[PDB]
């Protein structure tokens, strides 16, 4: 109760040094020159093959970046451990373990094709 | 209109 | 084995001789090249071990440690390429000289076949380090550090060269081969408790031990930053690998009187980690760390359980490395600032976040965070002193309580929040401190996914 | 555009219960100053959120679509066998 | 805390040795609780940094469908049947009611999914009964259809739940049929 | 920014709304109104307890196979 | 300095309602509370000697204490809320620009020009403010945290760049 | 009446609670003129070496290395072998340490007696 | 969040004022400083300090919370505050 | 529970402990203890991979239960049937454990007046 004449002066002289900071701050209308980069020409033929923006195009253009998602993050993945598992981890015995089925009598076992014990009579419940 | 926002000098 | 030893002897006409601008260029450029070929001593056979001469011979024990010491030394070079680059030419190749001899001392050190061979090779790796402590240290204090070091390490050693000519005259060998295959029990008399007490409070002092620790805190914090992962790194490990190597004869009094030892490691490994949490000095935080890993390893000793030597090795590269990172970040700090005090500067990734990354990784990796050799030769202990005693784990435990309340704790104190707006003095990375990083860090992560070999004799 | 500020009565204190809470007052001998600061939320069409259970049935209504179909449908299963 | 009072629930059901009935547990527990902090960010998102219950209000007109996402997940936690309550709240009330447990052990298992039911309306009532509490300026929005998109991913797990499970699944409860209806 | 915002807002009026998000709001509001009272007949018995408890005083000991206070 | 009653109950004030509009929530019910604390506040502005004007200010904070809402509401981008210090992380010094790289030193080049007539104004006027601020520093330096302004002629107010140069406060 | 706060080693009474910062007296309100104006040079010896274009280096603060240096250096050419200081030492050191041994030492025996007559389980304890 | 502009945040606060039933709309004035030239003194303006911090998220700090009293210099904070040169 | 109000708050011994039930002979008032017998034996819930606690004497329906549901896939939605007659032996071996609380607790009933009035007449 009064910001004194010394400080008045103090924050104006503050204030428009700073908001000519921010105004010498802003990114420049040149920004940025850059320097020439690489280009590749398979992108540059599928990104053009998609610009004129019909609904089939820009769908064949995600379903090809699906594709070459499946092909070389989903496809060669299972490619390359079905390679390693059953050729190399189940060459070595017991690395690979499997419970037999729940094997259930009407059923018959590929090999000898015997009909595991037909179930007997029930004690005949029904609601 | 956009400002700009420094960083550490990283090409290093 | 003379394919490391002479290499590293002629390496001293090598910088010696070397132009000005090169030297350490020089330096380097020929300790990669003899890492490598130390790099070859992880040719082990099952248990007979690599028995190169009637002299000098290696097993799976001493093995990991010859690789630790032959690749460190370059390390210490590039470290001390920024500390060091004002200093004349001339003492700049006497420095070098003194970090080579340092790591001839220690290789043929760990590869002795004699125990006196091993012992006066075992303390004659102090007059270099006294060298590099005192001439090349920074703050006042560094006189006094010098002191307590030698002072330290050599109260310890002469009881235990008066046992070791003992033993030569009472068995006649001190040989590792004929003291093993001749080994007989250490009876229970108060003559052969003293000779027990001579034989192993030699490596005790410099392991160190709760209350014989002082060195470390007053010569690490001091220390030039080549010399102080150094001393941490190995220079602490001499007497683990001779506590391994001298327990084969100290049977079965070992059981019988490693209480109090076994005490004080326990308790002093909560009180180091505790105090560790409750520095001002950063440095000291790795110093004081240090000793808490390096107290669990004489728990493992004591109990002599395979398992516990299991991780006694592990552990020992994997704190031996541990150490070496926070030095080197410490470091990187400190000639930055002028100053070890870790409140001077924090939250360092606003300015230097590449450095950052490097402080984690380390950081968690002295959290024993698995699959890192750090967790499982430290995991090993923990179940060997389960066999020796299920309580065990609480004290212990409490260590898993204190490390990462503090191995964090200079994290979001150093690297990790806000910056004080008056340091302009902080600077982008050179790269060597990241290079250096690299070859730091990297390794312990490789060897992890191959654990074996670094696990020790018992496999 | 400005996110522009429209005319200052249209959340004007006025209908909205402020005067209740600001006779409230007048009641002890005085008024409230901060009425039409928030008639916007009472006036305009924040006027009368949805009460708690008009809320928990919401979309009954279509629900309502939903049931004579689902019924009707199960009617269709037994009674066309 | 309606987590951890939940954590404090499957690990009741193998206290009372009902493992799967613990594991069903957990599944639902994702399914809805994973939307009640989804749809919460999203009124921090919406009104500008904003969390405490009271400083917004008329949460259901300005914010409907956030509004009909917090109604189903907290609906599907509160015990609902034919939703992960009914396979999961429900079942797991009723097992350990039936099975042999500590009496209080039982008693928090009611007082809390009362409880849970109980603030759980209590921020639904502070969100969106009761007159706008957020700045005058007016910025309250959910049109991005990416937000829009991940909620309802997530609807047909908080309202169909176990249901496209329920039967796929082997039982491995022991049932038990008929027991008293209080 | 200056190219955007299309949910444009101004000041102390309602977030104009569009009718998307409102008859989205009203839609799977409608359909889990839809799946949960579909079941509520469809299956009620799922909900009510499909089987009954008996009040176990109303047994008797022949069938019991307690001797009454004669033996 | 020192506290004085106007200084101190305009800070009662404050937390006062920020307790009762947390209390009340809803805007009305605390509406009709907050203008009657008003009158309640105002219903003894004309007391005797200072040591009941303190005594019955002992009264008010007390009862303040334990009347303050035990969860206040606090605004996120002030001390203790979300937001408090939550740009922090992408507060960064403006010494970074002078080691930018050449190569990246030429890539924003027209920012850069400007940073030099910047720390260009910061030099050719540092000497001049802090000469100008010295001599007409009372002696014994400072007697309060205060600045004097630029008041000469072509001058900068002292003590200026490091609060001109101030991050801002988003960061982002 | 009410619950009355009171104040604790981490729970502090309140400046606004404690009636001692209320009693307005000239000592105090002449006192303040000193902290302000030795908080001012501070502030302005923080300042123009802070904004100094010429100040490349780090300022450091006087208050900083005083406490490094008392944390660590000066508890020894400053402690006196005091009676208290020596209980606390052993209720700290060996005091804690004969805990261990005792309940170690305990322990360690105990099993020892289950061995050798056979009453310890090792049905799959072959990893000594 | 918007790109915040001074103009549009002080409009919204001789908004406050003039929805200060006590400041009157003719009352309005960008220097309207509360004690002297309008007379709502230091407590009849801390509570419109909460007020418009009440509607604008921001808490202006006490020590010129009870200082900041004429709308200009209020407004000169937020601009401030929100540190926009617009 | 009324078991339970009975137990602590009235008398155990009129009321069925769980641990300690049962405390009679099931042939102590019911004769003819014909040993009940289920269908699918111990090698067909071994070779159904049967739960051990779920291998009761419900365990007929249980193992053709999960027969139709070996063929169900890929409609979850099938033997809804199977599923709840599986439900009635559990339905009635419910009851069954039923009956055997309450046989037990009709016992205890008579064995306090049987004492009653086989020990207080002198
Ligand atoms: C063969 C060797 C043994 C026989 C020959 C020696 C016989 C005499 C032994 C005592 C000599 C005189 C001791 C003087 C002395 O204590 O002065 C006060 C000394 C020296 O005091 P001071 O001068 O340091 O005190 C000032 C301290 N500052 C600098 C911080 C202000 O007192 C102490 O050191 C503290 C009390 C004694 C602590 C040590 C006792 C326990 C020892 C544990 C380790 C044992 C191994
Ligand atoms: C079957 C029913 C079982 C019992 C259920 C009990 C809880 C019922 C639901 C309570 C909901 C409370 C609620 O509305 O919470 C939010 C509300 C916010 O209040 P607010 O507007 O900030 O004003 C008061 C503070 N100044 O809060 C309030 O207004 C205060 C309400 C207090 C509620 C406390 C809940 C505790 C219940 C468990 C007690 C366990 C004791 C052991
Ligand atoms: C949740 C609610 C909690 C709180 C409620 C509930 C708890 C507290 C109840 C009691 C409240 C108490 O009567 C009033 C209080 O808060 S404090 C003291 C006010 N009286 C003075 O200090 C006397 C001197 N008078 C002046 O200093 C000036 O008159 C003044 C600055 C006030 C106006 O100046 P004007 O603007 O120029
Ligand atoms: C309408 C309220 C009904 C409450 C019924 C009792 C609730 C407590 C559990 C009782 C059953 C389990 C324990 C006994 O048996």
């Amino acid at each position: 109760s009064g910001y004194t004449p010394d400080e008045k002066l103090r924050l104006q002289q503050l204030r428009e040094l700073r908001r000519r900071w921010l105004k010498d701050q802003e990114l420049s209308p040149r920004e940025p020159v850059l320097p020439p980069r690489r280009v590749w020409p398979m992108e540059q033929f599928w990104n053009k093959f998609l610009q004129d923006g019909a609904p089939w195009k820009n769908v064949i253009y995600k379903t090809y970046r699906h594709s070459i998602f499946a092909v070389t993050h989903v496809l060669i993945p299972v490619w390359i451990i079905h390679y390693y598992l059953k050729y190399h981890v189940t060459a070595k015995p017991y690395t690979v373990v499997e419970r037999k089925p729940r094997i259930f009598p009407g059923d018959t076992i590929l090999e000898t094709g015997e009909v595991i014990p037909l179930m007997k009579e029930f004690p005949d419940q029904h609601h | 209109k956009r400002l700009f926002i420094i960083k550490p000098s990283g090409f290093y | 084995m003379l394919k490391i030893i002479i290499p590293t002897t002629m390496l001293l006409p090598m910088t010696w001789m070397s132009k000005h601008n090169m030297i350490w260029i020089n330096a380097t450029v020929h300790s990669l090249l003899i890492s490598l070929i130390s790099l070859s001593l992880l040719n082990q056979l099952g248990e007979n071990s690599l028995n190169f001469s009637l002299t000098f011979f290696s097993d799976s024990l001493s093995a990991p440690l010859l690789v630790l010491t032959t690749w460190l030394l370059p390390l210490m070079l590039m470290a001390s390429q920024s500390h060091l680059s004002k200093e004349t030419t001339t003492r700049k190749k006497l420095y070098i000289t003194m970090l080579i001899l340092l790591q001839l001392f220690l290789i043929m050190t760990f590869t002795a076949t004699e125990l006196i061979l091993f012992y006066i090779l075992f303390e004659a790796t102090l007059v270099p380090t006294l060298i590099i402590i005192t001439r090349w240290g920074n703050q006042t204090e560094r006189l006094n550090a010098g002191l307590y070091f030698l002072f330290y390490t050599l109260a310890g050693s002469l009881p235990l060269l008066v046992a070791l000519v003992y033993i030569q005259n009472t068995t006649g060998s001190l040989n590792f081969l004929i003291i093993h295959y001749w080994s007989h029990p250490l009876s229970n008399s108060w003559s052969n408790i003293f000779m027990w007490l001579a034989c192993i409070m030699a490596f005790m002092v410099k392991m160190p031990l709760y209350g014989l620790h002082l060195w470390l805190p007053k010569a690490h914090v001091e220390a030039p930053i080549a010399g102080s992962m150094v001393l941490a790194a190995v220079l602490l490990k001499l007497g683990g690998y001779g506590m391994m190597r001298i327990t084969t004869i100290l049977n079965p009094l070992t059981n019988y009187m490693a209480y109090p030892f076994l005490m004080l490691s326990m308790w002093g490994m909560i009180m180091t980690s505790s105090i560790c949490l409750r520095q001002t000095d950063l440095k000291s935080l790795i110093a004081y760390s240090s000793v808490s890993h390096m107290a669990l390893v004489i728990v493992a000793i004591m109990i002599q359980t395979p398992w516990s030597f299991m991780g006694a090795t592990a552990l020992m590269i994997a704190h031996g490395l541990t150490s070496s990172m926070l030095f080197c970040l410490a470091n990187t700090n400190y000639e930055r600032v002028h100053s070890r005090t870790m409140i001077l500067a924090r939250g360092l990734q606003t300015l230097l976040p590449l450095m950052a990354t490097w402080w984690l990784m380390a950081s968690l990796t002295n959290l024993a965070l698995p699959p890192s050799i750090n967790l499982i030769g430290e995991l090993f202990i923990i179940t060997a002193s389960f066999s020796w005693s299920n309580i065990t784990i609480i004290l212990m435990g409490m260590n898993m309580m204190i490390t990462a309340l503090y191995s964090l704790y200079m994290l979001i104190t150093t690297q990790r929040g806000k910056y004080t707006h008056h340091i302009n003095n902080i600077k982008a990375s050179f790269t060597r401190e990241n290079a250096l990083m690299a070859l730091h860090i990297l390794p312990l992560l490789l060897l992890t996914l191959n654990p074996k070999m670094i696990l020790g004799p018992l496999y | 555009s400005k996110m522009e500020l429209p005319d200052y009565k249209q959340w004007k204190i006025e209908g909205t219960p402020l005067e209740t809470v600001q006779e409230k007052l007048a009641a002890r001998g005085l008024r409230d100053p901060w009425g039409r600061n928030e008639a916007w939320r009472y006036s305009g069409g924040f006027a009368n959120n949805v009460s708690f259970v008009g809320a928990l049935l919401k979309g009954f209504k279509w629900g309502f679509a939903a049931f004579v179909v689902a019924v009707g449908a199960e009617y269709y299963l037994e009674s066309q066998n | 805390f309606s987590t951890s009072s939940q954590l404090g629930l499957m690990m009741v059901t193998i206290g009372i040795n009902q493992p799967h009935l613990a594991f069903l547990h957990i599944c639902m527990h994702a399914f809805f609780k994973a939307m009640l902090f989804m749809c919460s960010g999203s009124i921090i998102h919406s009104l500008n940094d904003e969390q405490d219950i009271r400083k917004m209000g008329g949460l259901y007109k300005a914010m409907p469908f956030t509004t009909t996402a917090l109604i189903i997940g907290s609906l599907a936690l509160t015990g609902m049947p034919y939703l992960t309550g009914f396979y999961s709240k429900d079942l797991i009330i009723e097992a350990v009611n039936m099975s042999y447990t500590n009496a209080w052990a039982l008693l928090m298992t009611l007082i809390a999914t009362s409880l849970t039911a109980a603030y759980s309306t209590r921020i639904i009532f502070f969100a969106f009964l009761g007159k706008p509490r957020f700045p005058p300026l007016v910025l309250i929005n959910e049109n991005n259809p990416l937000l829009i998109n991940s909620i309802k991913r997530l609807l047909i797990g908080s309202i169909f739940a176990g249901f496209i499970i329920s039967n796929n699944i082997p039982p491995m409860t022991v049932p038990n049929t008929t027991m008293p209806l209080y | 920014a200056g190219g955007g915002v299309h949910i444009e807002p101004r000041y102390r009026q309602f977030p104009q709304l569009t009718r998307s998000q409102l008859i989205q709001a009203e839609f799977f509001s409608a359909t889990m109104w839809f799946w949960i009272l579909w079941r509520f007949w469809h299956d009620s018995d799922a909900v009510l307890g499909h089987f009954p408890y008996p009040d176990p005083s109303q047994w008797t000991d022949e069938e019991l196979g307690i001797l009454p206070d004669d033996e | 300095a020192y506290l004085t009653h106007q200084q101190k109950v305009l800070r009662l004030y404050k937390r006062a309602l920020r307790h009762l509009e947390s209390w009340c929530v809803h805007r009305d019910k605390y509406r009709y509370f907050a203008c009657l604390m008003r009158a309640r506040f105002d219903e003894h502005k004309n007391e005797k000697d200072m040591v009941k004007a303190t005594q019955l200010l002992r009264q008010a904070e007390e009862e303040f204490w334990y009347g303050q809402h035990p969860q206040p509401y606090i605004f996120p981008e002030s001390p203790g809320g979300t937001s408090y210090e939550r740009y922090e992380c992408y507060k960064v010094p403006e010494w970074c620009l002078d080691d930018w790289h050449p190569s990246e030193k030429a890539m924003y080049p027209d920012y850069f020009a400007k940073r030099e007539q910047w720390k260009r104004l910061r030099r050719e006027s540092w000497e001049r403010e802090v000469k100008q601020l010295q001599e007409e520093t009372p002696p014994g330096g400072p007697r309060t945290e205060a600045l004097p302004p630029a008041r000469k002629e072509g001058d900068l107010p002292p003590l200026w760049w490091h609060i001109v140069t101030r991050p801002r406060e988003r960061p982002m | 009446s009410f619950p009355k706060y009171k104040p604790s080693r981490l729970a502090t009474l309140p400046a606004t609670l404690d009636p001692a910062e209320y009693d307005i007296s000239p000592e105090t309100r002449k006192a303040q003129a000193e902290r302000l104006a030795i908080r001012s040079r501070l502030k302005r010896e923080y300042l123009l070496q802070y904004n100094d274009p010429n100040r490349l280096g780090v300022i450091e603060d006087p208050a900083l290395i005083r406490w490094t240096y008392a944390r660590s250096a000066n508890i020894y050419p400053n402690f006196r072998p005091t009676p208290k200081t020596s209980l606390l030492g052993a209720l700290f050191g060996i005091g804690p340490l004969f805990f261990w041994y005792y309940v170690f030492k305990t322990d360690r025996d105990k099993k020892e007696k289950l061995i050798q007559e056979g009453k310890l389980d090792q049905t799959f304890n072959i990893s000594y | 969040a918007p790109p915040l502009t001074l103009e549009a945040i002080k409009d919204r606060v001789l908004y406050v004022l003039k929805l200060y039933d006590k400041i009157d709309p003719e009352k309005l004035s960008v220097n309207s400083h509360f004690m002297k030239d309008l007379g709502l003194d230091s407590l009849d303006q801390v509570e419109i300090i909460m007020a418009m911090e009440d509607e604008f998220g921001f808490e202006i700090p006490d020590i010129d919370a009870e200082k900041l009293m004429c709308p200009q210099e209020i407004v000169d904070y937020i601009a401030d505050k929100k540190d926009v040169y617009e | 529970g009324a078991h339970l109000a009975r137990r602590y708050l009235g008398d155990a011994s009129k009321e069925p402990d769980p641990l300690r039930m049962p405390t009679f002979p099931p042939d102590y008032g019911f004769p003819e203890r014909k040993e009940r017998e289920m269908v699918a034996t111990q090698q067909e819930m071994n070779d159904a991979q049967l739960m051990l606690q779920q291998r009761d004497y419900c365990a007929h329906y249980l193992i053709q239960l999960l027969k139709c549901k070996r063929d169900s896939f890929p409609n979850f939605l099938a033997c809804k049937h199977e599923q709840h007659d599986w439900d009635y032996c559990e339905h009635l071996d419910y009851v069954k454990r039923m009956k055997e609380f309450e046989r037990e607790r009709r016992l205890l009933q008579r064995k306090k007046r049987r004492e009653q009035r086989e020990a207080e007449m002198a």
